[PDB]
């Protein structure tokens, strides 16, 4: 049961609850941004420079 | 007199595990709690981002 | 004093008008204007001293 | 009086970081330059420095992006210390205030109104007057002749200084040749003020009745004006002996002689 | 492995008793008793017993207020002062272990206390509170304003301080009343759960304010007064006494025995008392709830007898004259053989199962070991309970309805009669 | 010899808290201890030592001092407070040394 | 030295009768004893309907017998010198007396006589009826069990233990000689009682004794069952009964219990042999050893307050109450946590040490007298099976450390839904939610 094993080992102690909010915060981040970003880009497929600079990359 | 007092019904608001009064509370305490503080914890990494 | 939120002369503030200040059980959601007025100042505040930075 | 003691050092180096930045809005030679050589200083904390500076100045000098930041800290800075100054009040009234015979004076006290009142209005017109005959017959009695003349990053003048209220320190900021270690002598010139407290030995309050600590206290004095005069002078002997010389002997009172003393001072009273 | 041990007995040249009993507990139970109390007061020290009694936790010469209270706690200890009008015993306990650590604030309080001014003073707020708090119990006041109708003085002092001297004693009248009373031939150092040597040695090679009687209570004057409280409370506490027995007097066995016949309290958890004359005859009488018993107090140079009564107050007037009548008409003849009987044995077993209880025995112990520097055997005590005549018993009742009476009454009085009037 | 005596007198003299009519002990800064010990002196001393500092900072507002006369000499100078002090002190350091064990 | 006078601690004899009774006992040197019987029933074992009965069973206990009515029972006791006494709690009732040895067997007689044929005399009935009615009135003035009733109505909310061991006024008011009677008939049955003894008495003249007015037998196997109760539901909640009319607040706080048979339940005593207890008149005051009396005294916090370990067959109660004045609930009950959680978190060796001490001299003075010892005899077998000798209790006492008392608490303790009845002038003790957050971070 991880809402047991969570209360436990991450919620019971303020100082645990504290790492995990931390730890927590840099995963969501990271994941957070890439999938948003994934998302918009997406959304706009062909308009981004991103897309088109290809076409003009070539020293 | 204080005899004749009785805690009215909270089965209407009750959660589903500690519905049932012949069963001890503590075993669904840890799951009540670590739900609630889940949501807080998630609460917290919201806000820090 | 015990508890240092009641003794100190500064928390003793912080504690009667943010932590122990008595509310009315039943106040709407009419109240929670306060403070927003007051976050709402804080802000442009933040906002307008980074503006007048440049 | 702790509280009241340290919310006041904290008004001290708020209105030091005032009065600095107010400084550059003229934008004369030594506006620029001064704040060019002082705010340069924290390049030398290790490996966060030259990018906490070039985060302070907005650019790669100070430049425009620096005096519009700094106008706007000018402006602002004041206010907190209006703010400040009722805390430092605050935490005053607590205990009242203290008196030169370092006694409790619960058994003779005053109302403030007409006594103080009074009192204050006088002492306002008393000092008011240098003030105004210095603003008005020696206006620039005090300020350096080079910031009449335009900032220009393209002249150094012959001899950057910061205002004669900063001296002292800027002293003992040449007393030790190491960039980085002289930083730390200045700050802790003026976060010193935090340790007095902890180093009270004497079993009285006031130094009325402790003539020893008397003259280790004017020596001090006397040593902080020596410390000014040295940070006026170049770089060149006799004066940098001399200024470590002070340097030295600052750091000793406060830190090591007023404490002794004190203790000392108990002895010779049986205590 | 431990069995019989028999109970030792010393007496040292400056006449200090010291008992002792090893019954193998493993818990000890040291105690200094003492001929001592509100009896010895005079009108300008009144409440220095009290106070003194109170001020048992404050710094001695060998131990500061703070390590006594402290040092005793270490071991799960125990310190307490017990006292009446005529006597103050100070006890601890703790666990076999630990008596010699005990000992010493034991030691320390009785014959080495300081009483600084400061403590003091700080202190005797506190008599306003202990006093507040026993006085919940209008049984307490009562008995407080029959001693005072009884006697003109010694025993007619209150055994709480007085309410005016609260705060006006002194640390010399608390050091004074100490040197005057608690001196070595009015102490017994009793304890039970120890080796007779061991508390030996202690007593000797450690005591120290000595030799002597000291200030003498001045003999115990009968007055015969009657002090009514009108407070308004629903229920009225009355007791009707006469002079009654001494301690280690012969006429004492009498009167307990007459006690039990008519009725000292009920054996039977909600229960009616049959055997209770008093009780029974009381409650032909009345039809409301109530209680009535035969009141019997012992001293060392008089004592007190007769009955209390708790009751309805407008019930209070037939109450009353019933518990009397019941008491002439056992004067007059109205007492069984059997009845005798029935009481000797109950007073036998009371007598037997008060002693059950740690501090009952040491109390027991003491007590005698303090008034006579002796250890009378169970079965004498016992062959001397039953030696008592069914005369004997219809004489006690004599003695009360002849005497002179004093009576003492609290409550909403006003159906409540006057000593007069009985 | 008489050194420490001669030292003593001198700084006593040096210090001059006597020329307000107040005694060592009167100049004592009321810390934690200090301040408990007052409260144990007895009411004749306590109101004896309040008249004389009120009177030091009467002194002090006017800017005067006592006549010479009237200013406590070093070897009749009462140490009042300093006995019950020194227990009250002796007390804490118990008590600071027990809760520690 | 104390380890021996342990051990030479005479042992308590339990033999078990073909019928199911148990009979037990500790023989001393004493010419006096307290023999009684003591019963696995009581107000948890009641419902709904006849809550009350067992209380209205004791107050006809003793008012005679079917052999032998009132007026005769009560004669034929005074007339010996016996002393007659009993209660009667949530799972436990006990009858017992106070005689010299030498009555021993004539005592057990009375005794069997008692539990077996109570007269239910349909006049008596009536009566105690009007009785029991104003001892609840009496008793609704007792701030102290009116909370402890409180606490209990809402700590097991819903449950068998929310009941009183008085009952209902209605209960009362209409209850029936038949009710009682088939409470008793229903209740009191040997394999649920305990024949226990203390003093100058022989186990076998004791035992044999027994056999004989303990006779009777049982034939199927369900008489010989002693039947488990629908355990009770601890719920997180609090009630306050407020009126501002009262002088003095009342105020109870309490987690779940482990419950009798648990080892745990040394410990936890030993926890609150360190917070311990306070009232006005410990002359110890400000040097108190316990953190929370201290500060009760430098601030005068309360006028008393005490912490407890209500135990029971399945669960309990782990908790503290205090009596303090309207303006000083808070500091009071602020501080209180403070100590729990200092349990939790950070408790020395020193504390413990002394603790134990303190537990030690506690469990000793537990059995001083006969009675006292009878009614842990009654007790240990009905709830432990057993007896748990003052040697054994020790051992288990020697062998809890700081370590040990913080683990243990913090398992109970730490981070639970506390229960908590508040009676009077509560208005500045405020919030469920505030004292929950006080269960955690010292
Ligand atoms: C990539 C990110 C990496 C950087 C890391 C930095 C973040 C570090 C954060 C430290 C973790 C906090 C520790 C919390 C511990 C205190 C606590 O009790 O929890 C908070 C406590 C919860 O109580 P319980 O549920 O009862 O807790 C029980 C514990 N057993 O109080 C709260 O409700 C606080 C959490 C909610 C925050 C709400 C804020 C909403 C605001 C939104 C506006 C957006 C933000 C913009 C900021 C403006 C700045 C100019
Ligand atoms: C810092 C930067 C350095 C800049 C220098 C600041 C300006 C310095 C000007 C010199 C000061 C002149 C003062 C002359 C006053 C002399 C005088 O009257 O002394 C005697 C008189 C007798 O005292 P009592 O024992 O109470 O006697 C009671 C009987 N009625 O002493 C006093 O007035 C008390 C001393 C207070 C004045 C101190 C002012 C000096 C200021 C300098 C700064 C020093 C502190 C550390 C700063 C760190 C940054
Ligand atoms: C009381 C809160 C404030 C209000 C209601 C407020 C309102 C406004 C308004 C309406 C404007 C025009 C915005 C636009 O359309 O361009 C403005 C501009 C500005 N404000 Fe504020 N302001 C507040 C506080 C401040 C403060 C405290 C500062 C900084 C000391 C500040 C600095 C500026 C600056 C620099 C601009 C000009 C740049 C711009 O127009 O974006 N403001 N403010
Ligand atoms: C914005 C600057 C400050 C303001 C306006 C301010 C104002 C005051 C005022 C009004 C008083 C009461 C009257 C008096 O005794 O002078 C006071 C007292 C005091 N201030 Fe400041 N103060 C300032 C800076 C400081 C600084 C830098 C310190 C020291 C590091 C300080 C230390 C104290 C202390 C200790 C008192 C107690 C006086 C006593 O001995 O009775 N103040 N201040």
């Amino acid at each position: 049961a991880l809402l047991r094993q969570a209360y436990s080992a991450l919620f019971r102690r303020t100082s645990t609850f504290a790492l995990t909010v931390v730890l927590g915060a840099v995963l969501f981040e990271r994941a957070f941004d890439q999938g948003a970003d994934a998302i918009f880009e997406h959304l706009n497929e062909g308009k981004l420079w991103k897309h088109i600079k290809h076409k003009y990359e070539a020293s | 007199v204080h005899n004749d007092v009785t805690v009215p019904d909270f089965s209407a608001y009750r959660r589903e595990d500690v519905m049932d009064a012949t069963t001890s509370s503590q075993t669904s305490s840890e799951d009540r709690k670590g739900f609630s503080y889940l949501v807080t914890a998630t609460a917290c990494v919201a806000t820090a981002y | 004093a015990p508890n240092i939120r009641k003794s100190h002369p500064l928390l003793k503030m912080i504690n009667n008008s943010l932590i122990d200040l008595p509310a009315p059980s039943n106040i709407s959601a009419w109240w929670n204007f306060g403070s927003l007025l007051a976050v709402c100042l804080m802000t442009q505040i933040l906002t307008g001293l980074l503006l007048a930075m440049h | 009086y702790k509280e009241t003691w340290n919310t006041g050092v904290i008004l001290l180096l708020t209105l030091m970081a005032t009065a600095f930045v107010g400084y550059v809005l003229p934008w004369g030679q030594m506006s620029f330059w001064g704040a060019t050589v002082i705010t340069n200083l924290f390049s030398a904390i290790p490996y966060i420095g030259h990018t906490l500076v070039e985060w302070a100045w907005g650019g790669f000098s100070v430049d425009n992006p620096t005096l519009t930041r700094f106008f706007a800290l000018h402006f602002l800075l004041p206010f907190a210390i209006a703010g400040i100054t009722i805390i430092h009040l605050t935490f005053l009234h607590e205990s009242g205030s203290n008196n030169p015979l370092g006694i409790s004076s619960d058994s003779d006290k005053i109302p403030f109104h007409p006594y103080y009142s009074f009192k204050d209005i006088l002492g306002l017109t008393l000092m008011l007057t240098p003030f105004l005959t210095l603003a008005l017959f020696s206006p620039n009695l005090l300020g350096d002749p080079e910031n009449f003349t335009p900032a220009n990053p393209l002249v150094t003048p012959p001899h950057i200084k910061p205002e004669w209220y900063f001296l002292f320190a800027y002293a003992i900021l040449r007393s030790i040749p190491n960039k980085l270690g002289g930083v730390l002598a200045l700050a802790a010139s003026v976060l010193i003020l935090f340790l007095i407290p902890f180093l009270h030995k004497s079993k009285q309050r006031t130094m009325t009745f402790r003539p020893l600590s008397q003259t280790l206290f004017w020596l001090l004095v006397a040593n902080l004006l020596i410390l000014t005069w040295i940070g006026s002078q170049p770089v060149e002997h006799p004066f940098i002996i001399i200024g470590q010389m002070a340097s030295l002997s600052y750091f000793t009172i406060l830190l090591i002689l007023f404490p002794t003393i004190g203790t000392l001072e108990n002895k010779m009273l049986n205590y | 492995c431990p069995g019989a041990e028999d109970l030792e007995i010393t007496k040292l040249p400056n006449g200090l008793i010291i008992a002792s009993l090893e019954n193998f507990s493993p818990a000890s139970r040291i105690g200094v008793f003492i001929k001592a109390g509100s009896r010895y007061e005079t009108t300008a020290n009144l409440g220095t017993a009290h106070l003194l009694r109170l001020a048992s936790p404050l710094t001695t010469k060998g131990a500061s207020s703070f390590r006594i209270t402290r040092g005793i706690e270490a071991v799960g200890g125990s310190l307490s002062v017990y006292s009446t009008r005529e006597k103050m015993t100070y006890c601890v306990e703790c666990l076999r272990d630990h008596v010699d650590t005990v000992m010493e604030y034991l030691l320390n309080v009785t014959t080495a206390p300081e009483f600084r001014p400061w403590e003091v003073t700080d202190l005797q707020p506190q008599l306003k509170v202990d006093k507040a708090v026993a006085f919940q119990s209008p049984q307490v006041g009562v008995l407080e304003n029959l001693h005072a109708a009884a006697y003109k003085t010694a025993l007619a002092n209150p055994l709480y301080c007085p309410d005016y001297r609260i705060g006006k004693i002194t640390s010399e009248q608390l050091h004074h009343f100490v040197q005057n009373n608690f001196t070595s031939a009015r102490m017994a150092l009793v304890g039970i759960g120890v080796k007779h040597s061991d508390l030996k040695q202690v007593a000797e090679q450690f005591l120290n304010i000595r030799s002597g009687a000291g200030t003498s209570s001045a003999k115990a004057t009968y007055w015969g007064g009657e002090i009514r409280e009108q407070n308004g409370h629903s229920l009225v506490h009355a007791a009707v006494v006469t002079e009654g027995a001494a301690v280690g007097s012969a006429e004492a066995n009498a009167f307990s025995v007459l006690q039990h016949v008519l009725g000292a309290g009920p054996l039977i958890k909600r229960g009616s008392s049959v055997t209770s004359k008093l009780y029974q005859g009381v409650a032909k009488a009345t039809t409301q709830p109530f209680d009535a018993s035969a009141f019997n107090v012992n001293y060392s140079d008089s004592g007190l007898f007769g009955f209390y009564t708790i009751s309805q107050a407008a019930h209070a007037g037939e109450v009353i004259r019933a518990a009397m009548n019941q008491l002439k008409a056992a004067a007059q003849g109205g007492v069984t053989e059997e009845d005798v009987t029935k009481a000797k044995n109950q007073l036998k077993a009371t007598y037997l199962m008060s002693v059950e209880t740690a501090q009952g025995l040491l109390n027991e112990i003491g007590s005698e070991a303090l008034l006579s520097g002796t250890h009378t055997a169970p079965s004498v005590v016992a062959q001397k309970i039953d030696s008592v005549t069914s005369a004997d018993v219809v004489n006690a009742a004599k003695k009360f309805v002849s005497g002179k009476k004093s009576m003492a009454a609290s409550g909403d009085l006003g159906s409540t009669p006057f000593l007069d009037e009985l | 010899g008489r050194l420490m005596d001669r030292i003593r007198k001198w700084y006593y003299n040096a210090a001059g808290f006597n020329k307000y009519g107040l005694m060592r002990d009167d100049t004592l800064y009321e810390d934690d201890d200090v301040k408990e010990a007052l409260k144990r002196l007895p009411e004749d001393l306590y109101n004896e030592r309040m008249f004389r500092i009120k009177r030091a900072l009467d002194l002090s507002l006017k800017h005067r001092i006592l006549p010479k006369e009237q200013w406590v000499k070093y070897e009749e100078d009462k140490p009042y407070l300093e006995p019950y002090l020194k227990e009250v002190i002796r007390e804490r350091l118990e008590r600071e040394a027990w809760n520690k064990k | 030295t104390y380890a021996q006078t342990l051990q030479n601690i005479p042992e308590t004899n339990v033999t078990t009768l073909d019928n199911g009774l148990r009979v037990a006992s500790e023989e001393s040197s004493q010419p006096t004893c307290t023999v009684g019987v003591w019963i696995g029933a009581g107000s948890r074992y009641e419902n709904e309907k006849n809550n009350g009965a067992g209380y209205f069973v004791e107050h006809l206990a003793f008012k005679g017998t079917k052999k032998r009515p009132c007026a005769a029972f009560e004669k034929e006791v005074e007339s010996m010198g016996a002393h007659f006494n009993g209660y009667t709690s949530r799972e436990q009732t006990a009858f017992y007396i106070k005689a010299l040895s030498k009555d021993m067997p004539k005592v057990v007689e009375l005794l069997a006589d008692v539990v077996q044929n109570c007269a239910l005399e349909e006049s008596q009935i009536e009566k105690e009826r009007g009785v029991i009615l104003q001892e609840l009135k009496e008793m609704d003035n007792d701030m102290t069990n009116v909370t402890f009733d409180y606490l209990h109505a809402t700590a097991f909310q819903g449950t068998a233990l929310a009941r009183t061991v008085e009952g209902t006024t209605e209960n009362i008011k209409h209850l029936t000689r038949a009710d009682l009677a088939s409470y008793i008939d229903t209740h009191f049955k040997a394999p649920r009682m305990v024949l226990a003894a203390a003093g100058g008495i022989s186990h076998k003249e004791l035992v044999d004794a027994a056999r004989q007015h303990f006779s009777g037998v049982s034939f199927t196997y369900k008489e010989d069952a002693v039947p488990i109760l629908p355990r009770c539901r601890f719920t997180g909640s609090e009630i306050r009964a407020r009126d501002d009319a009262l002088p003095v607040a009342h105020v109870a706080l309490a987690v779940e219990g482990p419950g009798w048979a648990d080892p745990d339940n040394v410990v936890l005593h030993v926890a609150n042999a360190i917070i311990g207890r306070y009232d006005r008149t410990f002359g110890g005051g400000k040097h108190l050893s316990s953190r929370l009396a201290a500060l009760a005294v430098e601030h005068k916090l309360c006028h008393s307050f005490q912490t407890f370990n209500t135990s029971y067959s399945d669960t309990g109660l782990f908790g503290f109450h205090f009596v303090a004045d309207p303006l000083s609930i808070d500091d009071m009950m602020f501080c209180a946590q403070g100590e729990w959680m200092r349990l939790c978190t950070s408790t020395t060796e020193s504390e413990v040490k002394r603790a134990k001490n303190h537990l030690r001299s506690a469990m000793v003075a537990q059995l001083d007298g006969t009675t006292p010892v009878c009614e842990t005899i009654g007790s240990h077998l009905l709830n432990y099976g057993r007896r748990i000798s003052l040697e054994e209790w020790d051992s288990r006492i020697s062998a809890v450390d700081a370590r040990m008392v913080r683990d243990v608490c913090s398992k109970y303790i730490y981070d639970k839904c506390p229960a908590l009845a508040a009676v009077g002038p509560i208005e500045q003790l405020l919030d469920y939610n505030r004292i929950r957050s006080g269960m955690y971070w010292i």
